[PDB]
């Protein structure tokens, strides 16, 4: 769950970054990628617990 | 305990399936990016492969 | 006099080889940015050198 | 004379050039820090710049 | 007079020196350039130089 939170506000700088115009679209795609896999890790360990 | 196990497992595959479209989307993005870079000239062969 | 004008052409000289590198650094990152691959604050730094 | 004139015409622009980057720069970071996404020794730095 | 002339080629000596190795530098670049294993940026770069 923390790591969960770290990499949704990551995310959201990243959007910023973009939105205000820093970096390339890239970058943004890669952040999405890591954010829907920490959330399937963290949906992994919600299952492993139950 | 193996049906709640099951059910979990098909829950848990959906949510890898999600992710993994993901990564391949942000991957294909990335290689367009690379091939375009090669094309105008500030890249090279193997950055492309 | 003629030794002060062959040191006077050898500066532009050089500016122009500078100017001539500046100029396709921009073209090249202006084809870049047709579909936001690099980011735009490396086209206004481009420009302004 | 004239020369002269264009001379420094010239080395103002170049300065002009270089404070629009350095303004464009600094007028982004601006827009980012709002949501404390940037250390403030970066806004710093390039307030000074 | 003579400390002058001394003061100049000695000028003379360290610019050869940097203009000699910047044309190794190139040569090089363009030696390895034929199989596209270097982006042109950097040829162009070294060109300038």
């Amino acid at each position: 769950q923390a790591q969960k939170e770290a990499i949704y506000r990551q995310l959201d700088q990243t959007t910023q970054r973009f939105n205000v115009g820093l970096v390339a679209i890239t970058d943004v795609q890669n952040a999405r990628a890591q954010y829907d896999t920490v959330l399937a890790n963290e949906v992994t360990a919600r299952n492993n617990l139950d | 305990q193996t049906v709640r196990s099951s059910f979990n497992n098909i829950n848990a595959s959906i949510s890898s399936i999600n992710a993994y479209k993901q990564a391949v989307v942000s991957a294909q993005s990335s290689l367009d990016a690379m091939e375009a870079g090669y094309s105008v000239g500030t890249r090279t062969i193997v950055d492309v492969l | 006099y003629q030794a002060t004008y062959d040191s006077a052409k050898g500066d532009l000289a050089k500016a122009q080889a500078a100017a001539n590198i500046a100029q396709l650094t921009v073209n090249r990152y202006q084809k870049l940015l047709g579909t936001q691959y690099i980011s735009k604050q490396e086209y206004d730094q481009a420009l302004a050198d």
